[PDB]
């Protein structure tokens, strides 16, 4: 009963009744003020913007192994159409900033065993690990398809042929998930909760985003305890997110993008 | 006792929680991030095998170059650059080995813990000479993006580096104890920098190198005069931003 | 952090140090 | 008693812009009196704030401080300028000229443009700033979709058009090798919105001279040395 | 007049941590505002204090983040932490991540751990901390001989133990060449008190996660460099 | 808006005037006249082959002489001159390359970049040895239209140019640093000194070099003792009157 | 500009800087 | 002993010394 | 006799100089 809870964010609203708290990354919170590198009025409280898109994300069974991952480009995982008016907004404008405020979903039973990590993450690496081709604008930004694998993002991924990556045992983009607990997060255990509840402000390597060039924020949800059950539960379990930009702002108004 | 981490958040907890204890804390302050990141530790080299009075050109002998990229994250020649620019990955100088030295400029203990996403600072360098033999060298820093300006002597004899409005330093004889310090203030037009990777491309059409920031560094030092040279960099009033994974460390 | 010297910096603080400054 | 020193690991370095005075060898010496001067000044900003010539070019590859207009409206810019003082267009002008020494800016830039045609020749243009991220704008329907004014002609004649400083970061390079998010900032276009429409015995060709300077809020910040070249 | 001077035995070294500054040359100049951010945080035991994942051997000796329980009782322990901010088992933590940076260490220690079985899943455990100078605990009757705290399954899922600092010295060692007095503390062992229990339909064996991280009174000390390695 | 350009004068505007924006002003202050040219920039060199115990004589080698002109305007032997004089113009130091250096001595950064017609200011002289064999050299510093007084020794083994009451510097040994550095004051009978051009001649018979002011400069430096030195002028309380445009670029 | 020691210079301020008069 | 300096050290307290601390 | 400095001596007086006691 204290872990019913409801919140609304213009048309829309979410709603659990197995909530462990919403937490707020770095106790911070976007407020909505314009970024002081643009001279032009920024357009703002743009209530049809200002909610919750729902999207599927994935399908989980019983061959994921801990750590193995999707994760979801912000603003990017919106930019596209079903992103309302939001995207809409964001595509015909040069910068963007905000902050998210997310749920995400995923049920299974009292019988059922198994556990996620949901946390959010700035300047997370999004880009396809399963090549060694330059990451570009239409493959770096994208929702993942599929599970992501762990063991080769430890040490990091380089974008350079099999044969050169034994001389290459570094990258920056390495992500030591081990320790993945340290961004803000919370746990999806399916005996306690079918909901995660979290929220970031903006952080940037300046005040406002050049969106087209950047996804600054990753959503990410990863196992830590594999999905279990016996013969007869249900087997389809599956993960859905509900994501809301936060008061977001816009400067730079143009023509449409793509 | 009992908790839920799937709240995102548990209590920090002493032995008197749930024994029959008492607290033990002892004040202490090496930890504090400034603290920390303030001394100097090597995060580069370079070399030279031009006199003063020439005109500086851009060369690499055995991976090492005679100017260098300020910034603690690898730098190396990427793709034929004129100049040294950020590198995304670390790489063997040796082909065969697969042990170190690195072919990379940067600073280990920065690149080995950075738990931290974005960073802020003023840049403490240190510059010396790897012998004993008199130094005679002219060093020319270059702001963060600013022009490098690899011109020819404008006047016969002279060092071109020094043919500069730009902040350079010349030392040289006998008196001279074969180094040079200064510290520069953080100079980029970003306001705080990527310390490890930046998720985007650094241009309009997209066609940069994927995971480099746009003007993350502390600017360009340039060289001439004979000699291999050593530097170090020294974080003066460091700020760090959002908690971040360190590099994964092999099991024991 | 570290910098332990009771005398007051030669340098003015606006050169030792870069000028921080709020944009808002 | 003699003062026990520690010589730092950097004796005798010559620092080219360290914040101290050296040795004073002719000292007491009167600088001769200039009480009587005039147009002195002691910031270089207020030189950047000067309205300078663009070299827009000609039909012949020739640069020239004007553009051409006449009794029709192309479809595309008559002229498009990229905004970086980087941009060749103002490679001349006191405002480029100053920016090269210095290695950020920050704030607004005037464009400035003034009819030349005659004081019976009327019109209107659509002056256009257009930020990155979707490319220059092919169309009229583009380039209004972004920041812009429109220019009637008349009684006045010139039209200062300011470029608002939008920006992720709060200081942009003056210059750049290759072009970035931090020194490249979208481009400034103008259209022909209304043909220029005159009465008969007036020339065809109108000329409209253009100028650029930094704004009212226009800084320039760390003094640099820009690439060397060889007059001529 | 020039005030003499006793040039130190020193001179021209260039001491690494000299508590002092050099010479600023680009001075004047503003730091590139950044008031908007968030997330910054001044001390490096904040992050010390969020707890991370701990390396458990799989049966196929591969790192897992949690151990198995089942329906028995062992009659040894489920899994063996040596206290030592070495243990190979917390070596990817952040806890020893930033230990490894630092020389010593004093405090409680926090090892959490979180059920993970099914909701209708039920069992007990016993954490026990065991100080040295006997060796490690063989049985149950031994591990309750030293500090421990049963764990019982229920709606909470997880249990914050906490390893008191238990010690001759005021600071201990964060690594070691051998094991001594000064860097070795001790071992935590979690025994299965009383079997999972569970009905029909559930599977036999429930994953616990198992974290660790600096309790309320742990702190850090004296900057230094980690044993390098090659990354791979 | 629309304005009138033919005013000789436009307001600066800012985004507020025609749009919904605000002013984005930052306080900034390296800009000013003091503080952009208060720094050492390369400006002349100088060369010497006779020993510090002997006759000063004039030569000159390969383009360089053993004594300078003191001002940041191009300077060189005019038509045979003992002692090299302001010139008008800057040359190619080779008759064939056509690319520098330029035979002509002066701040290039002061020509490329002086946007004012008339400055005052003292001046800041670094005098540095090109290699690292010890110094061991005599300068004597002239004021501006001073006797230059290249005399015979009046005594034996003795340096020529430390026989004057002039200002002059000895350095030399195993405990110093190759380099010799001072502030002399402004010292011409100008008020204010032309930074570009002088539009007129200096001699009342109007014969002199249209285009060259009498007296225009800081003094002159003249040197003996072995090598080559290269010479940097510092701008102190700089002040510049009527501004004027700056040197051509090439389009590009 | 471009002076930023906190201590006093060592030399008076008639022998570091040419002394400024005017005429009228 | 012997420490016989009659201005105060150049750096300061906590940086020249160990810091002394009882536990109790 | 010739010790002619103004700024008193760094050392302090029981370190530079010996000590002169009475016995009595």
């Amino acid at each position: 009963s204290d872990r019913v809870s409801s919140d609304t964010a213009g048309n829309t609203a979410t709603n659990t009744q197995s909530t462990v708290g919403r937490l707020f990354g770095f106790g911070q919170r976007h407020k909505g003020k314009h970024p002081a590198s643009c001279a032009d009025t920024a357009t703002d409280k743009v209530l049809a913007a200002e909610r919750y898109y729902t999207i599927k994300l994935a399908s989980w069974t019983k061959t994921q192994e801990s750590f193995d991952h999707i994760r979801v480009p912000l603003p990017h995982a919106l930019a596209g159409e079903n992103g309302g008016v939001f995207s809409s907004t964001l595509r015909r404008h040069y910068l963007c900033k905000c902050g998210w405020r997310i749920q995400v979903q995923c049920n299974a039973s009292q019988f059922h065993a198994g556990s996620l990590l949901v946390f959010m993450a700035p300047e997370f690496d999004t880009s396809n690990h399963s090549t060694e081709v330059e990451p570009r604008a239409d493959t770096a930004f994208k929702v993942d398809a599929n599970w992501q694998k762990h063991a080769q993002i430890l040490t990091g991924h380089a974008y350079v042929n099999t044969t050169t990556k034994v001389n290459v045992p570094l990258a920056l983009n390495h992500q030591n998930f081990w320790q993945w607990t340290t961004y803000p997060h919370q746990i999806l255990n399916l005996r306690t909760n079918t909901t995660c509840d979290l929220e970031v402000p903006y952080v940037n390597v300046c005040p406002t985003s050049s969106w087209t060039q950047h996804a600054n924020w990753t959503l990410v949800i990863a196992v830590l305890t594999p999905l279990q059950y016996s013969q007869g539960s249900a087997t389809t379990i599956e993960i859905t997110a509900s994501i809301q930009p936060v008061k977001p702002v816009f400067n730079g108004l143009r023509h449409t993008v793509v | 006792g009992v908790d839920n981490a799937e709240k995102g958040k548990v209590s920090d907890d002493n032995a008197s929680t749930d024994f029959v204890a008492e607290p033990v804390k002892l004040p202490e302050n090496q930890t504090r991030v400034s603290f920390f990141y303030d001394r100097s530790t090597l995060s580069s080299v370079l070399q030279s095998t031009s006199d003063v009075s020439s005109k500086f050109t851009p060369s690499t002998a055995k991976n090492l170059q005679n100017s260098i990229l300020l910034t603690p994250l690898p730098s190396d020649i990427v793709n034929n650059s004129v100049l040294p620019e950020q590198e995304r990955w670390i790489s063997f100088a040796s082909p065969t080995t697969q042990k170190p030295p690195y072919k990379t400029k940067q600073d280990w203990n920065f690149i080995m813990f950075s738990p931290f996403t974005y960073y802020k600072c003023d840049l403490e360098v240190t510059l010396s000479k790897n012998d004993r033999e008199t130094i005679s060298s002219v060093v020319r820093y270059v702001p963060c993006g600013a022009p490098s300006d690899l011109s020819d002597q404008t006047m016969p004899q002279t060092p071109s580096l020094a043919d500069t409005r730009d902040p350079h330093m010349w030392v040289v004889g006998q008196g001279t104890t074969n180094q040079i310090s200064f510290v520069i203030p953080y100079t980029s037009p970003l306001s705080v920098l990527p310390s490890v990777w930046f998720n985007g491309f650094s241009n309009f059409d997209n066609s940069s190198r994927f995971g480099v920031a746009p003007n993350a560094d502390f600017g360009r030092l340039l060289l001439q005069g004979q000699g291999t040279f050593s530097v170090h960099y020294r974080y003066k009033k460091m700020r760090v931003f959002c908690p971040r994974p360190t590099v994964f460390i092999p099991w024991p | 952090g570290n910098e332990g010297v009771i005398i007051n910096n030669y340098y003015s603080n606006q050169y030792q140090n870069s000028i921080d400054l709020s944009a808002n | 008693s003699p003062f026990p020193v520690t010589v730092r690991e950097h004796a005798g370095t010559f620092f080219s812009t360290t914040p101290d005075t050296t040795v004073p060898v002719y000292g007491n010496t009167i600088s001769t009196p200039f009480d009587y001067m005039c147009g002195e000044f002691t910031d270089l900003l207020s030189l950047c704030k000067i309205p300078t010539f663009l070299g827009n070019l000609d039909s012949n590859k020739k640069r020239i401080p004007y553009f051409s207009a006449t009794n029709s409206t192309p479809a595309t810019p008559l002229v498009t300028y990229q905004v970086t003082l980087s941009c060749s267009c103002m490679a001349n002008s006191m405002l480029a000229a100053v920016a090269r020494n210095f290695n950020q800016y920050r704030g607004s830039l005037n464009y400035l443009f003034v009819f030349t045609g005659s004081a019976m020749t009327k019109g209107k243009f659509l002056i256009s700033y257009t930020p990155p991220g979707a490319g220059e704008p092919k169309t009229l329907d583009q380039a209004m979709q972004a920041t812009y004014a429109i220019w009637d002609l008349g009684l006045n004649s010139s039209y200062n058009f300011t470029v608002p400083f939008i920006s992720p970061t709060h200081y942009r390079q003056t210059s750049y090798n290759t072009p970035t998010i931090t020194s490249v900032d979208g481009w400034l276009t103008v259209w022909q919105l209304t043909p220029l429409t005159y009465p008969l015995g007036v020339p065809n060709d109108s000329h409209i001279l253009t100028l650029v300077s930094g704004g009212d809020d226009f800084t320039l910040r760390m003094p640099v040395t820009f690439t060397k070249y060889v007059p001529q």
